[PDB]
């Protein structure tokens, strides 16, 4: 057994070694464990919630300054709007404005550190969060796409038929496209889309927000990678089959949405003017008039 | 000829195996002279400067560079970035002149940007670091562009994630500004179609290939009809491209 030392002592202080440096990966494991929750459960009880939730829009803004972390400045000011069930919102501005800062405000990842905020008469941060995120639609300026295939790309909850896909295809101009694809569905998107265009990863988000059937659409600037022809000729596919739904619009072309019911514009973090397009293009000093100027 | 892109017939693919990705692509792109590809969405406008750099795949066709291939610049549709510091990024292994760098960073006007941030010039970004804007990395990839003197400049397109005050101060000084200043050869893909009087040439493409090539007054004469398009498009229908 002194020969078992001889042959076991490397064997006890290298296995202590490795263990150290392998118990380093439970230290990071459990570090990384206790990050910090979103609270998924809200304040509100999940019974005063309808079927149809957001059935006529009413978003009702009032105070709303919104920060995105604690140590920050209010990226927003004091806003106010009352938008209609029936109405359809341009949101124009500059860069570093704060105009893709309000469009996370409806989906509460931008901290509403004051604000009264509604849609339906009911508030917003008092809402259970999935039921908020699931019954509301969106969509970004970057094209996320998955692995896999398209089915799955535009329905990963496996619920839907294929008609009502192809309508949204239909109403992305994409279906000419996906069946000159050669399994005519069901082919397969690439790790992020790197099988299609830059613009055709757009347009398979914005087919993907086209499944969901919800009153509520808003948009980001989809259309700064799509080009001109598409932009007015899918404006005005979604102008004309989406006539109840209450879309809010980034628009990154100012000539696509001169035909809004009504424009906000944000310049570093306010509401400057909301008023009529005619109005504000026609009042000749105001800044949407240059926006339009200065486009052409 | 004064012609350093000399593209003539090419049937070019993304795949070795199906269809051709391109097809008879019968082009020319004058030296020191800027350039602009219009065409629609999926329609080979990433794939003509990949199949000139030669990363897509030759079926047929041959192409004719002239100053083997010099180094070029490019900008992709994707920004992609280093894990470095910003100046790292936009030097990109070049001899760092302060005033060259200066212009550069005063001609993309990434200056307020980088001034709030919280090192300023030597902030670490990238993966490893602090998450950018998407318009800031679009405005940092192509920053890294036009200062290399390497005299063709591939931008593919930097006007997605800008606007239009952004995207004038890219296009007055910076574009026809410095790079009127050498005589260095700028391809640009741009569906902001308002700078299509600020083209020399101009190619139109349409579903693999080109439709033609040539300059506005050549559009406006012999094609004629995707130039009402564009001047539709564009909406000053009252006046006359040129
Ligand atoms: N990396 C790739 N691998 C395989 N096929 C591709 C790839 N990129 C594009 N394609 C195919 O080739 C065609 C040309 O697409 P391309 O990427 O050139 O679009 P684009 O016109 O440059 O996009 P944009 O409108 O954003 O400029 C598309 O129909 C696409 O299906
Ligand atoms: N992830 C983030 N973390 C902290 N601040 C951010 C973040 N994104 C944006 N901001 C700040 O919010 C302001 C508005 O940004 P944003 O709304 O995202 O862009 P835009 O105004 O172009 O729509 C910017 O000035 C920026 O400094
Ligand atoms: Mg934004
Ligand atoms: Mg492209």
């Amino acid at each position: 057994y002194a020969l078992m030392v001889s042959n076991y002592l490397n064997w006890m202080v290298r296995n202590l070694a490795d263990m150290e440096l392998q118990l380093g990966a439970v230290k990071r494991i459990h570090g990384l464990l206790k990050t910090e929750a979103e609270s998924y459960e809200g304040l509100l009880a999940p019974s005063l919630i309808p079927k149809n939730w957001p059935d006529q829009g009413k978003i009702q803004i009032q105070n709303l300054s919104v920060r995105y972390d604690s140590s920050l400045k209010p990226v927003l000011k004091h806003v106010n709007a009352l938008i209609a069930p029936g109405q359809k919102i341009g949101i124009c501005g500059r860069t570093g404005s704060g105009k893709s800062s309000f469009s996370l405000a409806f989906f509460r990842m931008v901290d509403t550190f004051e604000g009264h905020i509604i849609i339906d008469g009911i508030d917003i941060a008092k809402l259970p969060l999935h039921t908020l995120r699931s019954r509301l639609s969106i969509i970004l300026q970057d094209p996320v796409l998955f692995s896999g295939t398209i089915r799955f790309n535009l329905d990963p909850e496996r619920k839907c038929s294929d008609s009502t896909l192809w309508e949204a295809l239909e109403i992305a101009q994409l279906k000419l496209v996906v069946k000159a694809l050669p399994g005519g569905l069901d082919a397969i998107i690439t790790e992020g889309g790197e099988n299609f265009s830059q613009g055709q990863r757009q347009l398979f988000c914005l087919a993907r927000a086209f499944v969901r059937k919800t009153s509520i659409f808003i948009m980001d600037e989809a259309t700064a990678s799509i080009d001109m022809a598409t932009e007015n000729i899918l404006q005005k596919v979604v102008m004309t089959a989406f006539a109840d739904r209450t879309v809010v619009t980034i628009a990154h072309r100012v000539h696509t949405i001169l035909s809004a019911d009504l424009v906000i514009v944000l310049k570093r973090g306010a509401i400057l003017e909301f008023d009529k397009p005619e109005k504000l293009l026609s009042r000749k000093d105001s800044v949407f008039a240059s926006f339009v100027r200065a486009d052409k | 000829d004064n012609c350093c892109v000399q593209i003539m017939g090419g049937y070019f693919t993304w795949t070795p195996d199906g269809i051709p990705t391109l097809s008879n692509i019968t082009i020319r792109i004058p030296r020191g002279q800027l350039t602009m590809i219009v065409g629609q969405v999926g329609c080979g406008k990433s794939s003509l400067l990949l199949a000139a750099l030669g990363e897509m795949q030759k079926v047929s066709g041959a192409v004719f560079w002239s100053s083997k291939r010099g180094p070029v610049a490019y900008a992709s549709q994707k920004p992609w970035l280093l894990n470095a510091t910003v100046e790292e990024n936009i030097i990109f292994e070049s001899p760092f002149n302060k005033q060259r760098y200066k212009m550069v960073i005063e001609a993309c006007s990434l200056q307020p940007d980088i001034d709030i941030l919280p090192h300023g010039d030597q902030t670490q970004i990238g993966e490893r670091g602090i998450n950018l804007s998407g318009g800031q990395r679009q405005r940092i990839s192509v920053a890294r562009a036009l200062y290399q003197h390497a005299n063709v400049v591939f931008l593919d397109d930097p006007f997605s994630a800008l606007d239009i005050h952004l995207s004038d101060h890219l296009m007055q000084a910076g574009i026809l500004e410095l790079l009127r200043d050498d005589k260095r050869t700028v391809v640009l893909v741009t569906h902001k179609l308002q700078y299509l009087p600020h083209a020399d040439w101009i190619i139109a493409m349409k579903d693999g290939t080109i439709q033609r090539e040539g300059t506005l007054k050549d559009f406006q004469r012999s094609e004629c009809q995707l130039f009402e398009h564009w001047k539709t498009l564009m909406n000053r229908q009252d006046q006359e491209l040129e």
